[PDB]
């Protein structure tokens, strides 16, 4: 019965190593397992000049190490059935291992290996070059992605938050082992990351060989101040790419978000939980409770569209994005920021209790697995400090009411200038001004 | 047909605002008090009235500050009414005509021409022919002699009563004693058309297939028939108790029966 | 206690839609409902009410009738629409309450 | 590529406050609009009038 | 555009869809010739209205 | 406060099966395991399954299209079909406390729909589209055409409703599939999160409609067939396979391991498989990018096995061979007694860690108790696997090599041989 | 911070902002008149019926 | 229509030639003289009359 398996979740564990590094992990009664390293590294904090190293690392953190190159290193991983995957955004990155709850240990030898001693050989990295450079060319035709790339290029422009996680095409053609090197160097240090695991592992296990092979000290004080980032500045406005010949159009539309700290991200998600998201294929279709949804049917609005409240450090954007017809962009959008405004006015009790229902599954579903946990523990902590149970989450929720949420959606969307991302065939779209005042009335 | 109805009424509206002011121009004993009579019932508002007549006459009784506004504003009507009645037909022909089966005639449509354009036609010189031949013949058959005499502040004619067209409406004025029962019951007289609307309860819509209706229909017209009569009658008995019933007659059946003979006309059908 | 039953009937010829070879259920008004019952018709039932209409509208027009002979008759008239309607009735009449929750 | 794409500079037709690539614009929003939303305001009183 | 010469012009359009090429029920009987009749109604006392206001 | 409980797994008359496991997780997830599919399809009736696949949502006998969306929507619910030519599920999320409430329409969704046929036709359209964004991977174009190459039956028919009987399957159709193929001795009401006790009452007392094995699927047969798409694509998808095995099989974990000795999937993103030989192999022929796996498929009563490329037009020819070389050269001991011993844990462990996903472990509860009623332990399936030998590999590797071959591509062919030039 | 305070209570909702314009435009009225007029007035310093009445004026 | 301003066969015709009417983006003041010529008929007409009441 839910109220009570919330609770039996085992606490997670949390022990910080001497020098300044960080260790946590859920255990379970699980055969096989999942650790990593999660870094609070980004393109955030890159510079004109390197904008795009934290991905050409990404690229070389696996072609080898000082200790065993190429094929030593990826033969290894390989033949012990272990999975080294791992990611990296504008504010963190991360490289995790998924193998038998057996290889626990041996695991973050190879993990902590690829951080600190990653080989770099400059033989690979002018081959990493093209690569990079074809992944580029391939990213881009991802619309929702060139989308959201443009968004925050115009969200934040002018601030680190602007740049993509892939940086330039002239970066990737000049980077150089130096500046691949100075990125690690100066970026994957111990208090600015997490070695976070769940599966079938005792903390103490685990903590120890942390203790092994994440033995490097710091001496100073400095190697124990996390740097401080300067924050970026949201800009009401937009960016139109058009190309008529593009099938389909993509528009992205967002206000400043609050941050992961802040309380109201939760209320925040709730609302995105009222307004939900849809494609062609969800089979509800005109009995979906989505009022957008249904409309988007009702009329043929879109393709699909999405409500997201992406959180950073200090910001956030807030928004949706949609994809369609050439001629549909515009009943569309009205109607969406129609949604959006309705929120801040007319939202019932009843749209909330379900959007709490929503949350809640949406929520434990994050966590179905192993690989997920970590991810979700290598980021609460580095992101919050603490790591939050779906016991508190879900009372967090729990708490939220309509009357609540009116308050907090009128806080950050009721008369704010917004940003938007319009690419394709996007003739109809048109005006800010107009877009602007969608903003409010309704 | 909603909107085609709404901008009807008002067309009928405009088009009797109208007439009333084209009287008063020819300036005869009827023009005069048919004047005074009409725009004194304003003058039963409570406190913002009083005033709304002393304004609409441009004095304080009804004399040439009147006419002149009265001859603008009687060549102003007849335009918005043209105005209109192209907004009329727009929404008319937002849904096609309907048909006195009243059901989807889309199986079935001809082009207005040359059918009803020839029908049309044919309708004009079947009505102008009387139109012609009493104003050809009896010119004055219809309109009131007191209208011959210059008219004169001082002295009221015999009786004051308005051209047949008024006379129901008149009819009902005068049932009610009481200047601004009177006043209602006129206005809603004729603005009761909006309501008709919201006031079909019969799962069918013409009544060529519901004879109950049908002669509640019929008994109303008559009805108005009646009440038009009383009109261009005094008020003594019996016209005064004859006219009170008719009003109060003419008003229950649009409200009641015509709604409630169609929900049970539903029922017959075993709707 | 055939009282109702004599009237239904009564009434049925009173309204004479029969004359014109038409159903009860032809005659109906296309409201939104009715309106959507009709789209569910199979085929046939559907492709029959439109003649019967479309030769109805004919006499009409033309200022005649059906003889005698064809009219329908009380009984042999197929309410062919009400279920579906009652259905879109009653599927709506659902949503509606549903909105409210 | 869309990666060389970049929000030009509009240094010259920024506001004084939203002009520091460092300093929260939903501080100075509430000004700025007030301010914009008086003009008109009061546009409407004089209209009004 | 158009072939004809009453489809394609932004006024024959309009004397046409609307007087010509409109779609009428084939069984509307003559309560419907009263819509017309108002109309021309209508035009006419105008007329005879300024002829007598000229006056 | 909970732990570790035990999965029970009752059996009642009609021989219908209920697999259960409490794991205390917040969420619980009930499932309609069936034994329904392409492969039971007629050419008569093609596509009916497809259909029938998103007929899900239409009204029941006891819930509106409506109550069906709204009513799970509201609990936060979820619900959803997955099925392959000979396999149908019908399963549904959700939070714990609103299991019951999410059932009703489980329940009603599998065992009662009403398929009004307007509902119907007002859906057709649907297969338009739901076939139009799954094949913009060609990995389901030539995967489509394998099995057509493959087989002349049951298993043969696609799992996408061809172009033309969209819209032209009937109401009636749905029914007698159903009517035939949904009974009792082929389904399955699996389910997580949940007490056995209640996921027992709700089948018997509730389950209806069934009590049968209805019709039996054709045969699958064996044909040997090559469709070639040729449509000028940058990429040539190719799959050249063999029978293999099928489900249950003893001959199985053979290829299952033969599969990872030649390289099946990766472990490290953005690199090579040093560990694949097939890979590696295939690296050494060709110059420019691609990759290459190995393809196994088990079926009731057949099985698929070979491999798969993709490549440069150009590099097609090259790419295949050089793929089809390392095939022989691995029929023929040129596999390690230590390969064997790595891709036997590779083995294990994706196995292993397939199942912490719910939607991976609620899946293998049922399978199982449906095709045996019966969860092999998971030391057992560890007995089983590793009771390989080097020998059952190589020769399971000649049984390739040997047997007739169908192959199955899909690009600019122009470079691509043929399946007789091999 | 009037602009502030302003956006707030004032200009934030489309009510109160219409409300403000009503109110604020009576008070406008009511003041900008008279401005207006003594500006006139004193601009024609005793050339007014207002000013020179005193001469005649006593029953 | 979603919104109603597009369905409605009169808001059609005071949105459809005054609200989302397609304009240049670079037409200069002497294309004010439209309006302007309108409104100034708007009040010659509304002032004719009211004198021609007197
Ligand atoms: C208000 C002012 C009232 C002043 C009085 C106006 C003048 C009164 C003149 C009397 C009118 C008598 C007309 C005789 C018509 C007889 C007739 O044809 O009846 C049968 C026939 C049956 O039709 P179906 O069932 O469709 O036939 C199927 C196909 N064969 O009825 C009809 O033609 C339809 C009825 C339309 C005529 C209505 C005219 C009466 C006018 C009064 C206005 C009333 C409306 C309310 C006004 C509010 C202000
Ligand atoms: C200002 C004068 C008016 C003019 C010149 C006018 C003209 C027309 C015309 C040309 C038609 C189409 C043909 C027909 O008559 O059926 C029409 C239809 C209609 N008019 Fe009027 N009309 C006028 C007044 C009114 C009034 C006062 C009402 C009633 C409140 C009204 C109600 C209707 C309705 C409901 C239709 C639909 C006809 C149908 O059932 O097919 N109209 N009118
Ligand atoms: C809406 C259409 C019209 C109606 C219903 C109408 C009606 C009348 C009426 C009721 C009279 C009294 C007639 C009498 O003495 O018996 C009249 C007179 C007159 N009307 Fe109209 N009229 C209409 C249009 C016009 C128009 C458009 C004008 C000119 C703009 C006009 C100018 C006059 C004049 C000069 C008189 C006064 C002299 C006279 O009585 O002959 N009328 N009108
Ligand atoms: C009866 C008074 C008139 C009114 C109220 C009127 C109104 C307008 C309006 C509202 C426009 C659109 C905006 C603009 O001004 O560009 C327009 C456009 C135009 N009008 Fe007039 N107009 C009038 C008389 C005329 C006259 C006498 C001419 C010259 C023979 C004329 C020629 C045009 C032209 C050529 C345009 C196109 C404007 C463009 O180039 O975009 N108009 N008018
Ligand atoms: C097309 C718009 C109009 C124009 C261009 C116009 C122009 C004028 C002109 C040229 C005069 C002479 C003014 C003077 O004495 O210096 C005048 C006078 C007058 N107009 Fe109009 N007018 C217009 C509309 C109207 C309308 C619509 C009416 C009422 C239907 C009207 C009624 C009068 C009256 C009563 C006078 C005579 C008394 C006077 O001069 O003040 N006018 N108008
Ligand atoms: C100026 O008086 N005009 C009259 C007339 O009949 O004009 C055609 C007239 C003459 C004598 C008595 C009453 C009137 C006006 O009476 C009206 C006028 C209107 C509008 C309506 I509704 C209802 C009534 C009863
Ligand atoms: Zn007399």
């Amino acid at each position: 019965t839910y109220a009570q398996t919330l609770q039996n979740i085992p606490e997670t564990n949390v022990t910080t190593l001497d020098n300044g590094l960080r260790v946590a992990s859920e255990e379970s009664s699980q055969p096989t397992c999942t650790v990593g390293v999660w870094i609070g590294a980004g393109s955030r904090y890159e510079n004109e000049k390197n904008n795009g190293a934290g991905y050409f690392v990404e690229h070389l953190a696996f072609k080898g190490t000082k200790k065993r190159p190429c094929a030593a290193f990826e033969k290894e991983v390989e033949s012990m059935g272990a999975h080294f995957n791992g990611y990296t955004s504008r504010e963190q990155t991360a490289f995790y291992i998924k193998a038998l709850s057996k290889d626990m240990p041996k695991v973050v030898e190879l993990l902590a290996d690829v951080v600190q001693n990653c080989a770099l050989e400059e033989s690979q990295i002018e081959k990493e070059r093209g690569v990079i450079l074809q992944e580029l060319k391939e990213m881009d035709n991802d619309m929702t992605n060139v989308t959201f790339d443009y968004l925050h290029a115009t969200a934040f422009q002018g601030t680190a938050l602007a740049r993509t996680v892939e940086g330039t095409t002239e970066n990737i053609k000049h980077l150089t082992r130096a500046d691949l090197a100075s990125y690690i160097d100066t970026h994957f240090k111990a208090p600015r990351m997490v070695l976070a695991a769940a599966g079938g592992i005792s903390h103490k296990e685990l903590v120890d060989a942390a203790r092994q092979h994440f033995s490097g000290v710091s001496f100073t004080y400095k190697e124990d101040a996390v740097p401080i980032l300067p924050r970026c500045r949201f800009t009401g406005s937009e960016i139109r790419a058009r190309d008529d010949a593009l099938p389909v159009a993509h528009v992205a539309l967002a206000v400043e978000g609050p941050g992961w700290a802040d309380p109201d991200n939760v209320v925040l998600h709730v609302a995105n939980a009222i307004i939900g998201r849809y494609d062609r294929t969800f089979g509800g279709g005109k009995h979906l409770s989505s009022r957008l949804a249904a409309l988007a049917v009702e009329h043929k609005l879109c393709h699909s569209f999405q409500t997201f409240n992406t959180s950073y450090s200090d910001t956030g954007l807030f928004g949706f994005h949609f994809v369609a017809d050439p001629l549909s962009i515009d009943d569309m959008m009205f109607c969406a920021q129609g949604e959006w405004m309705r929120l801040c006015t007319s939202t019932t009790e009843s749209e909330v209790k379900r959007a709490k229902n929503h949350l809640r599954s949406a929520m434990v579903a994050q966590l179905d697995g192993t690989t997920p946990v970590c991810e979700t523990i290598g980021s609460h902590l580095l992101n919050y400090g603490r790591r939050i149970s779906l016991e508190e989450w879900d009372s967090r929720i729990s708490a939220v009411d309509a009357r609540m949420v009116r308050d907090v959606c009128s806080k950050y969307i009721y008369d704010k200038c917004p940003a938007l991302a319009a690419v394709g065939p996007i003739e109809q779209l048109l005006d800010y001004n107009r877009i602007r005042s969608g903003m409010y009335w309704i | 047909y909603k909107e085609t109805w709404n901008t009807g009424v008002i067309l009928l509206l405009t088009l009797m605002a109208t007439a009333f002011v084209g009287y008063v121009l020819p300036w005869g004993q009827m023009s005069f008090w048919g004047a005074t009579v009409i725009t004194n019932l304003f003058s039963a508002i409570p406190y913002i009235g009083h005033t709304l007549v002393e304004w609409a006459w441009g004095g304080f009784s009804v004399d040439n500050p009147t006419l002149t506004r009265f001859f603008a504003l009687h060549f102003l009507l007849p335009f918005a009414i043209a105005g209109i009645t192209i907004i009329h037909l727009t929404f008319l022909h937002e849904s096609g005509s309907n048909n006195p089966l009243g059901i989807s005639s889309d199986s079935d449509k001809i082009p207005f021409h040359p059918y009803y354009s020839f029908k049309d036609i044919l309708g004009l010189t079947l009505m102008l022919t009387p139109f012609l031949t009493l104003a050809l013949f009896s010119p004055n058959l219809l309109g009131d002699p007191e209208n011959f005499t210059p008219a004169n502040p001082l002295v009221t004619p015999p009786h004051i009563k308005p051209e047949w067209y008024f006379l129901f409406a008149y009819a009902i004025l005068r049932s009610i004693p009481n200047k601004l029962g009177g006043v209602l019951a006129l206005a809603a007289s004729v603005l009761i058309l909006f309501l008709i609307p919201f006031l079909h309860k019969s799962k069918q819509r013409t009544m060529t297939f519901r004879p109950l209706s049908q002669t509640l229909f019929w008994l109303l017209v008559a009805n108005l028939l009646i009440l038009t009569w009383i009109g261009s009658q005094p008020v003594e008995h019996p016209f005064i108790i004859i006219g009170q019933m008719a009003s109060l007659s003419y008003f229950t059946i649009l409200l009641i029966l015509f709604p409630t003979i169609g929900t049970l006309e539903n029922k017959m059908l075993n709707y | 206690g055939r009282l109702m039953d004599r009237i239904r009937k009564w009434y049925y010829n009173a309204a004479g839609f029969n004359k014109y070879g038409l159903m009860r259920d032809d005659t109906l008004y296309e409201d939104d409902d009715v309106k959507e019952a009709l789209k569910r018709l199979p085929e046939d039932l559907y492709n029959e009410r439109m003649f019967r209409i479309k030769r109805a509208l004919d006499l009409s027009l033309k200022h005649r009738i059906l003889p005698k002979e064809q009219w329908v008759k009380y009984e042999e008239d197929k309410p062919y629409l009400e279920p579906y309607l009652k259905e879109v009735i009653r599927e709506r009449l659902e949503r509606e309450a549903w909105n409210k929750k | 590529v869309h990666n060389d794409v970049t929000v030009p500079d509009f240094s010259a037709y920024r506001r004084e406050d939203v002009m520091d690539a460092t300093t929260s614009s939903q501080t100075s929003s509430e000004d700025r609009k007030g301010f914009s939303y008086l003009v008109t305001a009061t546009a409407c009183v004089a209209t009004a009038y | 555009m158009a072939p004809n010469i009453r489809k394609s012009h932004p006024l024959l359009k309009m004397i046409n869809n609307s007087l010509i090429d409109l779609p009428a029920p084939s069984n509307i009987s003559a309560w419907w010739n009263f819509g017309s009749l108002l109309a021309v109604c209508l035009m006419t006392q105008i007329l005879t209205g300024l002829l007598l206001a000229m006056h | 406060c909970p732990g570790a409980e035990d999965l029970e797994i009752t059996k009642l008359p009609n021989g219908l099966i209920i697999a259960s496991l409490e794991n205390f997780s917040p969420a619980s997830r009930i499932g309609v395991f069936i034994k329904a599919g392409s492969r039971y399809e007629t050419t008569a009736n093609l596509g009916t399954a497809h259909l029938l696949r998103l007929a899900s949502p239409l009204t029941t006998k006891g819930a509106s299209s409506f109550r069906i969306t709204r009513g799970i929507e509201a609990v936060g619910g979820s619900l959803s079909v997955y099925s392959t030519r000979e396999k149908m599920t019908y399963c549904v999320e959700c939070l714990r406390d609103h299991v019951d409430t999410v059932m009703e329409y489980l329940l009603n969704v599998t065992t009662a729909p009403e398929f009004r046929p307007w509902e119907v036709t007002d859906l057709q359209p649907q297969l338009k589209v739901d076939k139009a964004v799954a094949f913009q991977s060609p990995q389901v174009g030539v995967l489509e055409n394998l099995h057509a190459a493959a087989y002349k039956t049951a298993l043969a028919n696609p799992l996408y409703c061809p172009d033309y009987r969209i819209g032209k399957i009937t109401s009636e159709q749905l029914h007698h599939f159903v009517q035939n193929n949904f009974t009792s001795a082929r389904m399955a009401l699996v389910g997580i999160g949940v007490k056995h006790s209640d996921l027992k009452q709700v089948a018997e007392q509730f389950l209806n409609i069934r009590s049968g094995a209805g019709t039996s699927s054709a045969k699958a047969t064996y044909w040997g067939g090559e469709i070639r798409e040729q449509n000028g694509h940058s990429l040539v998808h190719a799959a050249v396979v063999t029978e293999g095995a099928a489900v249950g099989s003893a001959e199985a974990n053979a290829f299952s391991v033969l599969q990872h000795v030649l390289g099946a999937g990766p472990l490290i993103k953005r690199g090579s498989s040093v560990t694949s030989k097939l890979y590696q192999g295939v690296a050494k022929a060709t110059t420019q990018p691609f990759d290459a796996s190995a393809f196994n498929v088990n079926y009731s009563d057949s099985g698929l096995f070979g491999f798969y490329t993709i490549s440069q037009a150009a590099h097609a020819g090259e790419v295949i061979r050089a793929a089809m070389n390392q095939l022989k050269a691995a029929a023929q001991g040129g596999v390690t007694e230590e390969d064997v011993t790595k891709a036997k844990n590779q083995l294990k462990a994706t196995y292993l860690m397939s199942v912490e996903t719910a939607q991976g472990l609620l899946n293998e509860i049922g399978s199982e108790a449906l095709l045996s009623g019966t969860h092999t332990a998971p030391s057992v399936v560890a007995q089983k696997i590793d009771s390989v030998t080097s020998a059952d590999v190589v020769n399971a590797a000649k049984k390739f090599v040997s047997g007739k071959k169908s192959m199955a591509a899909s690009g600019d062919l122009g470079s691509t041989p043929f399946l007789d030039e091999l | 911070a009037l602009l502030r305070q302003a956006y707030s209570a004032l200009f934030r909702r489309t009510s109160t902002f219409a409300l403000t314009v009503v109110l604020g435009a009576v008070l406008f009225e009511r003041a900008f008149d008279q401005g207006a007029d003594a500006i006139f007035e004193h601009l024609n310093e005793g050339k007014l019926w207002k000013h020179i009445k005193h001469k005649y004026e006593a029953s």
